[PDB]
């Protein structure tokens, strides 16, 4: 009868289903690998996908995935242990060094577009007719870190022009320099901004960026990466 | 068994428990200290459904039943057979679930990420300990508790729902229902969203979140934005299960009659209960 | 107090938006509406601009003429009487033609006639809208994923309220307009056939229902977590994965061994809420075209 063929059809269909739902989300990260770099001998049980291509949009190129895969940088950890499956020691400063909570990709080293082709995050000072329109501004606020220590005064916002919302706040130091703290992680009070992922001192360590009215994706990276990680990082200077 | 961008992420620390004991991965798996724990409880719990699967009598899993004490039990315990073996699957269950949203809290802080993962789970172990825990505690006895069967379980649901005529008219039930459709509806319009920006015309490039605000706003006058819409499904559904919970916690304890009658306090309101015409009159 | 970024915490405004021109018609766009600062605590606070071209008014136009059908008809069981219609607004029902009618229009306008007049006019609004739902993406140069989700919606109201009556032969088995009532045969409906819990695709359709917020929650809070870089950027994570993408897979992965990738979980997502109301769509369709009961059919399987 109908209804029995409509449901047998169906688990068909589902399980035709999840196979293209798996394979689809195979375009990243495959094939996998030994913790060496070298392919892993049992790849699983579904194969790659046919390769698609993304066409980007301002003359910026090709995406196709799956594709040859590589960190395009050095990963500064090694070996703790002698077989497959155990943590990867930091080599280094793991901060300094972005690995682990710190880590940050190779991503292209142009600031993102809006659809009209000009950059999408702009200091609010470029950007016009931008203004604060509710919340405290933390425009002028001293920014405390983990310590409990200033380390340094907003000195503007940037902000996301073609969805109105405030992604960093630019921080200045002693130095006079500055630097990008992400949005997300910082908490504006009456009377100051509150940075719990950094003491003071792991200020001066945020990647810089090149150009002060612009962030490449790439510069996005170091700094979200650097500021994430100082929450295991930082946490023996931590009040 | 990594990612090809996987190795500068695995490194030691984030643990709640233990230092660096159970720090290490099997496979593609994580293992708290609570994946430890998560593995225990979920054994344990397997092998006595197994066993409870033989003192009453069957292999196959959709006949397989665990009922809790009967009523006559109140909040005692019961010997195995008949019902305590689901007391202490209940335990394991609990155990099973505390224990993952700890080890999820152990990746999170490994990966440098927030917490939002694990807090979400958490309502859903919060409805949960509504079904066998808070409601039956309320109630004075396991037995109003659902048993752990396939089928079984749904048995107790139409019990339990009829036992107060239509469910439906429960309007915190109401309420509920309504995020999650509207859950299922943003569902539906995010991931469409998103692969129409990504997957455009043909030969087309890539549109960006200036058009799916565009498409938004051109087709109902407003664009919650690519932020919003990630606050939106988590609270839709968040709100759902809050309020599944809600429904059925205040279901055989503040209110027990019929829903439907419920309603009463409305219509009998002073200033319109007595005017002639209508349903009502 | 770390902060989650569930509310902003400073709201930026500056020129509104218009939004991208593609093929669309930009004499057809509203001006921009208000702002509102409440909403922008949460998303945009931006209003509008809307567009409406011809199908759009129709669409809004038999919508409303839906809505007043359906109104008029309350307010006359009110016996037009303001403070009966607030106390009985959820007990007023517009019922369709009694089954001695079959599918004639022949019924008169107090006894399903005006229920298959809000059901024209309810008709045309939800497919018109269907049609401004591709036509949008067309005029933006999109994939028509909006408008082949929203036919999966459009399915279940099909079949609940026009396919199922006809292949029945009448209108009696339509859903009234009203909030109990329909409430009432929504129960009813279950009841008749033995009980929706032994429908195969009943109980699909739940799983999904359940998914999508599984999958929702899973989603929205994955990209919350990640939002500290720039997580919900997720066009370009798909274009150029960030570090963002990378540690919400390895949350999967070491979670529960596998997981998605950026543009992958969006498939995930528009199929777990599509099939809620595809499965949902064949169980009610089936319903006493082909089983009576599904408890007894059940017995069987076949
Ligand atoms: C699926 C099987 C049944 C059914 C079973 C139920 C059950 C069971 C419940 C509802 C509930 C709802 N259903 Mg119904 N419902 C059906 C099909 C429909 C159809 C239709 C096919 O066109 C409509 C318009 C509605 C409309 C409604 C609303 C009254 C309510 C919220 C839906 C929602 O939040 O998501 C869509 C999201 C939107 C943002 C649009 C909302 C527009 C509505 C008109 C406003 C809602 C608030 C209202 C004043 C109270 N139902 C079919 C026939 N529906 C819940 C309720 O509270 O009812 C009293 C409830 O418990
Ligand atoms: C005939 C029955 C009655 C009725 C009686 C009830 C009753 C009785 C109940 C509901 C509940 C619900 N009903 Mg009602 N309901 C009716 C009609 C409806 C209709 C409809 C279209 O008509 C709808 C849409 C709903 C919808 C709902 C929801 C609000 C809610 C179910 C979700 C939930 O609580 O999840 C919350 C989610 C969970 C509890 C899942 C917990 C998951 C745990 C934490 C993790 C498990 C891990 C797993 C073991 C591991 C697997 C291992 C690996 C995968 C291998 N009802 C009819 C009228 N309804 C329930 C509710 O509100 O619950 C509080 C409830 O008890
Ligand atoms: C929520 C309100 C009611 C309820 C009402 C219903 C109704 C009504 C229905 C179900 C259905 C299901 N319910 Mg139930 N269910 C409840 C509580 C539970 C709990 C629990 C631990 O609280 C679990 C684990 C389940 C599990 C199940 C599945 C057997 C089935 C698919 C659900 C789903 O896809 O969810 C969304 C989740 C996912 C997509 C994630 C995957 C979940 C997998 C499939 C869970 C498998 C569990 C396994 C069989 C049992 C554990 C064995 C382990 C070895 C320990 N229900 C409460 C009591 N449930 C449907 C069914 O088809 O029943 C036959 C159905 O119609
Ligand atoms: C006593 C009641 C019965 C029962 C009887 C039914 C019946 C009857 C039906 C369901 C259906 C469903 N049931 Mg059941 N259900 C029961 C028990 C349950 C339980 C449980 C006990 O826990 C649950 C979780 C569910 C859950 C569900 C859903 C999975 C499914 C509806 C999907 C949906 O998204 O609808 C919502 C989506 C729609 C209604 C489509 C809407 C699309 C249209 C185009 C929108 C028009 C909008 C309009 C223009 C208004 C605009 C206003 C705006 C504000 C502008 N049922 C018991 C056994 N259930 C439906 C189903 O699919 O069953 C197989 C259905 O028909
Ligand atoms: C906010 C609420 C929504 C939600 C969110 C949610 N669920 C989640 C998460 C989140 C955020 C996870 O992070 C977590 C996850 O890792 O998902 C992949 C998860 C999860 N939710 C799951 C299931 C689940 N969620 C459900 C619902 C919901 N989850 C809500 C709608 C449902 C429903 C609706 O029915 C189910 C069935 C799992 C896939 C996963 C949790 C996996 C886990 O905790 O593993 C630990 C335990 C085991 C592997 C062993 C089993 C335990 C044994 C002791 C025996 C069985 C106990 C018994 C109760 C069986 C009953 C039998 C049934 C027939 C009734
Ligand atoms: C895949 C399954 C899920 C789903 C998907 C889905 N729904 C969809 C879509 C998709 C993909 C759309 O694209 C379409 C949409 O545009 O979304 C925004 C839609 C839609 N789903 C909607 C509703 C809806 N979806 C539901 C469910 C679901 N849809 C499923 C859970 C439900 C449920 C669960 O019951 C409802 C009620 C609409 C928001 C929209 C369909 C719009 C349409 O067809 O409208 C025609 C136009 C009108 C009817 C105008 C009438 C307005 C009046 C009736 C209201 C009066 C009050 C108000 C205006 C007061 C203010 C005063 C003013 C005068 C100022
Ligand atoms: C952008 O971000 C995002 C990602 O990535 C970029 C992601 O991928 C994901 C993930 C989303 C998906 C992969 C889509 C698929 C998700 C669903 C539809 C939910 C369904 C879940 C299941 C069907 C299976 C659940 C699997 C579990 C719980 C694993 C159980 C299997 C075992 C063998 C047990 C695991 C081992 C244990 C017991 C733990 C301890 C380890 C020891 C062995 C000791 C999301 C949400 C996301 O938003
Ligand atoms: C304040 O008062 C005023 C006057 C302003 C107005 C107030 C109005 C009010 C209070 C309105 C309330 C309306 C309500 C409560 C509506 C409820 C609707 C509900 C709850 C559910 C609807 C389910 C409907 C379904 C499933 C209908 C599907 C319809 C179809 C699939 C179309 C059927 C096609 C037919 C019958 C034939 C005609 C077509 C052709 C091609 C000949
Ligand atoms: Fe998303």
């Amino acid at each position: 009868d109908l209804a029995s063929l409509a449901i047998y059809s169906f688990w068909i269909f589902l399980a035709g289903l999840i196979y293209y739902l798996q394979t689809e989300n195979m375009r990243e990260g495959y094939p996998l690998e030994n913790e060496d770099g070298t392919p892993a001998a049992n790849q699983g049980p579904f194969p790659l996908p046919k390769p698609k291509t993304f066409i980007l949009p301002h003359g910026r190129g090709t995406l196709t995935v799956p594709g040859p895969e590589s960190e395009d940088r050095p990963i500064a950890l090694a070996r703790t242990a002698v077989s497959e499956g155990f943590p990867h020691a930091p080599t280094g400063d793991p901060m300094k060094d972005g690995v682990g909570p710190a880590s940050w990709v190779a991503r292209r080293d142009l600031p993102e577009l809006d659809g009209h082709g000009h950059n999408k995050i702009k200091p609010m000072k470029a950007a016009a007719g931008f203004h604060v329109s509710a919340g405290k501004n933390p425009i002028g606020l001293p920014v405390r870190g983990c310590d409990l220590e200033i380390a340094g005064k907003v000195v503007d916002i940037w902000v996301d022009i073609p969805e109105q919302m405030a992604r960093f706040l630019e921080v200045e130091l002693k130095d006079g320099s500055t630097r990008l703290l992400p949005m997300q992680m910082v908490k504006v009070q009456s009377n100051r901004v509150h940075v719990n992922a950094l003491s003071s001192d792991l200020f001066a360590g945020i990647p810089t960026i090149k150009s002060p009215t612009e962030v490449t994706l790439l510069e996005e990276d170091k700094i979200c990466g650097y500021v994430a990680g100082g929450l295991m990082y930082a946490a023996p200077k931590r009040k | 068994a990594l990612l090809s961008f996987e190795r500068k992420y695995r490194v030691p620390g984030g643990t709640l428990v233990g230092g660096n004991l159970f720090d290490f991965w099997v496979g593609p798996f994580y293992v708290g200290f609570f994946g430890v724990a998560t593995f225990f409880f979920a054994a344990l719990g397997i092998i006595l459904i197994a066993w409870s699967a033989v003192l009453q009598g069957t292999w196959n899993p959709q006949l397989i039943s665990v009922y809790p004490p009967a009523l006559e039990y109140g909040l005692g315990g019961a010997p195995l057979a008949k019902g305590g073996l689901w007391q202490i699957i209940t335990i394991c269950a609990t155990g099973a679930f505390v224990s993952w949203a700890l080890r999820e809290v152990e990746i999170c802080r490994k990966l440098g990420i927030g917490y939002h993962i694990p807090f979400a789970f958490a309502f859903a172990i919060l409805a949960y300990l509504t079904l066998v825990l808070f409601r039956p505690v309320m109630m004075g006895a396991w037995g109003y508790a659902f048993p752990y069967g396939i089928w079984t379980h749904l048995d107790w649901v139409s019990n339990t729902g009829y036992t107060y005529g239509n469910f439906h008219y429960n309007p915190a039930h109401m309420i509920a229902i309504s995020f999650f459709f509207t859950n299922a509806l943003a569902l539906a319009l995010h991931g469409a969203l998103v692969l129409s920006a990504a997957n455009p015309e043909k030969g087309k490039e890539m549109r960006t979140p200036d058009h799916e605000d565009t498409f938004f706003r051109d087709l109902v006058g407003y664009s919650i934005g690519t932020l919003g819409i990630h606050r939106l499904g988590l609270l839709l559904s968040l709100s759902a299960v809050f309020f599944s919970a809600l429904c059925m916690i205040i279901t055989g304890t503040i209110w027990f009659d019929q829903w439907v009658d419920w309603w009463q306090w409305w219509v009998k309101l002073p200033w319109w209960a007595n005017i002639p015409g209508g349903i009502n009159g | 107090a770390e902060y989650q970024n569930i509310f902003s915490q400073v709201q930026v405004r500056g020129p509104a938006d218009l939004g991208m021109t593609e093929d669309v018609n930009l004499a057809n766009r509203s001006g921009v509406g208000p702002f509102s600062t409440l909403l922008g605590w949460f998303g945009n606070a931006q209003l509008g601009p809307i567009y409406l071209g011809s199908l759009g008014v129709l669409s809004l136009f038999s919508g409303l003429m839906w809505f007043f059908t359906i109104g008029i008809w309350f307010w006359y069981q009110a016996g037009w009487n303001p403070a009966v219609f607030l106390r009985d607004l959820f007990f007023f029902s517009l019922e369709p033609p009694a089954p001695e009618y079959g599918l004639s229009f022949a019924a008169p306008l107090k006894e399903g006639g005006l229920w298959l007049i809000a059901s024209f006019f309810m008709f045309v609004a939800v497919w018109s809208w269907w049609g401004r739902t591709y036509l949008r993406a067309q005029a933006l140069g999109m994939g028509k994923h909006t408008a082949w989700a929203f036919l999966s919606a459009i399915w279940l109201w099909m079949v609940l309220g026009f396919i199922r009556p006809i292949l029945m032969g009448s209108w009696s088995e339509a859903v009234p307009y009203g909030i109990f009532s329909h409430l009432d045969w929504t129960n009813n409906f279950s009841l008749v056939h033995g009980n929706l819990f032994y429908n195969p695709f009943h109980g699909l359709s739940i799983a999904f229902l359940y998914g999508s917020a599984l999958l929702f929650a899973m989603h929205g809070a994955t990209i919350l977590a990640v939002s500290r870089f720039g997580g919900e950027r997720e066009l370009e994570q798909i274009a150029d994965r960030g570090t963002a993408a990378e540690r919400a897979a390895l949350f999967w992965r070491w979670t529960m061994g596998f997981n998605a990738t950026m543009e992958g979980q969006h498939r995930w997502a528009i199929w777990m809420a599509v099939l809620v109301t595809l499965t949902g769509g064949i169980g009610i369709l089936l319903s006493g075209t082909v089983v009576d009961n599904w408890y007894v059919w059940g017995q069987n399987h076949g």
